[PDB]
């Protein structure tokens, strides 16, 4: 379950980053 | 220093160490010097002739102490420190005459006899067309060079303009 | 002819140029001066007289050409600062 | 230049185009971009109409030429000492009111900051 639980953190990473991204495109439109 | 605890204290340790201290002048690392002279005990570094030799003339390099420099040949504490003094040396004339031209604005022929340390008043010659020395008429050495200042003439507008911009970088990159 | 840097006019060089007398140099700029054909002021305890500004006169092909060079390292200049202040302030530029 | 219900209408259809979110130095420093791209475009127009002069294209104006001879003297030169030292002067009389409001402006943060700390404590001391 060791690559399983590797891949998944991965991902997660991935996913966050993405949400960090969006959160300060929102900020920027958010102040207009 | 690392078998110290089984090894006996070498009679000709200091004067080796001291030799090396000298010798890390005469290369103008002091940087080196300096951690290398932590290494030995305070009380032999005021103490220890072989190893206040080095320490003095480092200190009147420093601070400019140039005949003591030169004195320093003189009362050496062994026939070995003999051969870096002469590597030092070299440099400490034209070190000199480094300040001569910065400091004196103009010198006597004879005068930097005794400056400069030249035995021979030929030697001064192929010293100074090496220094390019423009000699005048009445024996003196004209050194006129402060016009190059730090050339205030010229307003850094660039650099100024970089720095107003990071200003308002900061005050408004922020967000 | 003198170079903007170098318009401090000697009162020997006009006295000579004009074949006048070096105590009358000072009259002949105050008729300069007066009509406005060049300005600028008159400093006669050093005996020069700092030109400022001149009567524009017809121009050659090869003087345009000149001024055209003269153009051309303007341009580079500004195009330079223009760049720098752009490449600086990039985040902050709207 | 607008009338205030045209201004309004402009202002409804520039909408989503227009970004006022940028601060106003953002502003005055973009205008000074601006200042310089638009300087360069009419020195380059003078440059090209000097260039068409010289290979003959375009006869010489004996006007422009005027006007070019007193915009070439016009130049300030910035390497005087008089100019240097006032320059330099000016710059740090205005450099030392950029650090007093800078240093309020430090002084006012740790303030605020010292607020929202207070705040967080009170919050979660009565949770």
């Amino acid at each position: 379950d060791l690559y399983s639980r590797y891949k998944k953190l991965q991902q997660e990473l991935e996913f966050l980053e993405v949400q960090e991204e969006y959160i300060k495109d929102e900020q920027k439109n958010l102040k207009k | 220093f690392d078998y110290k605890e089984q090894l006996p204290e070498s009679a000709y340790m200091h004067q080796l160490l001291g030799l090396n201290l000298l010798f890390l002048l005469s290369q103008n690392r002091v940087a080196e010097f300096h951690t290398e002279l932590e290494r030995l005990p305070a009380k032999d570094i005021q103490t220890n002739v072989y190893i206040k030799h080095p320490v003095s003339l480092e200190q009147y390099l420093m601070e400019g102490s140039y005949n003591k420099v030169f004195l320093a040949k003189g009362n050496i504490p062994a026939e070995s420190y003999t051969f870096f003094i002469d590597i030092l040396l070299d440099t400490i004339r034209d070190e000199i005459a480094g300040c001569i031209e910065k400091a004196y604005e103009k010198i006597l022929f004879t005068e930097a006899t005794r400056i400069l340390f030249f035995n021979t008043p030929k030697k001064m010659t192929d010293y100074a067309k090496k220094r390019g020395w423009v000699l005048g008429p009445n024996n003196y050495y004209s050194f006129a060079s402060q016009q190059q200042k730090p050339e205030d003439t010229t307003i850094p507008s660039t650099e100024l303009a970089k720095q107003v911009i990071e200003y308002a970088r900061q005050l408004e990159m922020i967000v | 002819t003198r170079p903007a840097n170098h318009r401090q006019l000697t009162f020997e060089e006009i006295a000579k140029s004009a074949k006048i007398t070096v105590n009358e140099v000072e009259l002949l700029v105050m008729k300069a001066l007066s009509v406005g054909l060049v300005k600028g002021s008159i400093d006669e305890v050093d005996k020069r007289v700092h030109m400022t500004w001149v009567q524009p006169r017809v121009l050659d092909l090869q003087q345009i050409k000149g001024m055209k060079d003269r153009l051309e390292f303007w341009c580079t200049d500004v195009k330079s600062m223009e760049m720098l202040v752009e490449h600086q302030a990039h985040d902050i530029l709207t | 230049g607008a009338e205030e219900a045209e201004e309004v209408g402009v202002e409804h259809l520039l909408r989503d185009i227009k970004d006022t979110t940028v601060g106003t130095l953002s502003q005055r420093i973009t205008n000074q971009v601006h200042g310089l791209k638009g300087l360069n475009s009419k020195l380059l127009d003078i440059r090209s109409y000097l260039e068409k002069v010289a290979t003959g294209k375009l006869p010489i104006n004996h006007q422009i030429i005027y006007q070019l001879q007193d915009v070439f003297n016009l130049l300030p030169d910035v390497s005087l000492q008089e100019f240097v030292k006032a320059f330099y002067l000016k710059t740090n009389d205005q450099m030392v009111v950029v650090y007093l409001a800078s240093l309020i402006r430090s002084v006012v943060a740790l303030h605020n900051l010292i607020n929202n700390k207070i705040a967080n404590r009170d919050a979660e001391k009565k949770e």
